């Protein structure tokens, strides 16, 4: 349900969906 | 022809250290990167 290259990067989370999950 | 423009492979570079107490060894991580572009 919920929905560049100018020197713009994101970051990965420190703990993955699966993580958060298994919490 | 049509071509698409990708922009060259950026991004930060990170240094994983111990404590220069520890070691003097570090891990490089180039951040969003193909270990591929790395030269
Ligand atoms: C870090 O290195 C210094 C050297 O000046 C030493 O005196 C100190 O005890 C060291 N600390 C640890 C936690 O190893
Ligand atoms: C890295 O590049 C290789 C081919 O050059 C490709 O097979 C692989 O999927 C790429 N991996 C990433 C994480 O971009």
């Amino acid at each position: 349900k919920v929905t560049k290259f100018n020197g713009l990067t994101v970051l990965p989370p420190l703990l993955t969906d699966e993580m958060i999950a298994q919490y | 022809e049509i071509l698409d423009i990708t922009p060259c492979s950026f991004g930060g570079v990170s240094v994983i250290t111990p404590g220069t107490n520890t070691s003097n060894q570090v891990a490089v991580l180039y951040q969003d990167v193909n270990c591929t572009e790395v030269p």
